């Protein structure tokens, strides 16, 4: 089977800025990628391992909103541009990779899957390049090799004059450091 | 600062799938 | 005659 | 919810039809010069190619487009009219090895079907089944290539 995803829209402005005040989200979970937000911002937290990881430039040091009340992260890691919180229940987690392979594919907030080839321990390049604009709202997103598991969370575009050549990721390696530290 | 809060989801576990009627 | 779709597939499983 | 894959049938057989760059694709072997059916009256081709076993039709309603590969990955799958996926090993620019051969039933009426890449994109349409004795072990397919230039 190859990767294919699909995304769900669980709330709206309103509810979601109700929500983050309260810290209280009663909603039913479900899905390996969680679509995040702040009152300032949105983009996607990945499940890997029983954990919730998303890119710390854009979840900063906040709580996230559960069914029990705000839940306080479980690592944050400023420098390596992490943050986790225990994977909400009835989430799904991905499993880091194991095979070595060099052809990645990201996953989009818009759950299109697009193939990057890696070219370092933290850039691969898109073989079909695309505006900047598509990737808006990514971070925090996964990389996935072949088999499906994660390989790093999309962290930053490689622009060049509006159009993303390549792109920026966290690897997985920098997780289980973040989470010995 | 408030709380980080979820707004949908991405599903990779899907698979091919004859919509139902 | 024409070509009916009779039904329709959804590759990621969607269920929505 | 909307489908990139929409099983079709003719008053002699079914087979299956795929949507790619807005056009609903589909073997000629399987459709001809047929127009589909649309609530507003059938629709006719915009491309009709018998060289190539290629028929396009604008794609119908409750359909949304498939994405090209550009990966060049030749590690493809096929989705049969069951929603089944078939490993298939690619071995050139029209045809596959099936990791594990099926009795050629089990790919009997998806012929229109799409082979994909490891990131479910297109890598071309399922134009038939190669079989030896009953045995699929290999398949025939039309790359989005001539999809491609057909438009
Ligand atoms: C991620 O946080 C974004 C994704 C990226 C494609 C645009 N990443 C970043 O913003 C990171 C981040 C800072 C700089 N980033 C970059 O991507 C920059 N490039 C860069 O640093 O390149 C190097 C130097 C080569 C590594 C760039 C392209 C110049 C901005 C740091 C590295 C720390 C993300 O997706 N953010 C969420 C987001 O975009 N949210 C908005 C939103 O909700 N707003 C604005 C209200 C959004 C969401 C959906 C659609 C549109 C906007
Ligand atoms: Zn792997
Ligand atoms: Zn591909």
């Amino acid at each position: 089977a190859p990767i294919t995803a699909y995304a769900q829209q669980t709330r709206g402005l309103l509810g979601c800025i109700i929500t983050s005040l309260t810290g209280r989200d009663k909603n039913q979970v479900e899905g390996e990628v969680q679509i995040v937000s702040t009152a300032t911002q949105t983009f996607l937290a990945t499940c890997i391992n029983g954990v919730c990881w998303t890119v710390y430039h854009g979840a900063g040091t906040r709580t996230i909103a559960s069914p029990k009340g705000p839940v306080i992260q479980m690592y944050t890691n400023v420098d390596q541009d992490l943050v986790g919180w225990p994977a909400p229940q009835g989430s799904r987690s991905l499993t880091p990779c194991t095979c070595g392979s060099s052809d990645l594919y990201l996953v989009t907030r818009h759950a299109d899957v697009i193939p990057v080839r890696r070219r370092g321990d933290s850039r691969g390049s898109l073989l079909s390049p695309r505006p900047i604009s598509y990737l808006k709202g990514s971070s925090g997103g996964p990389l996935l090799c072949p088999a499906g598991h994660a390989v790093g969370l999309f962290r930053a575009a490689v622009c060049t004059r509006g159009v993303a050549k390549a792109v920026d990721f966290i690897p997985v390696e920098n997780l289980e450091t973040t989470m010995r530290s | 600062k408030g709380s980080v809060v979820i707004v949908g989801r991405i599903v990779l576990s899907g698979k091919p799938a004859i919509i139902p009627k």
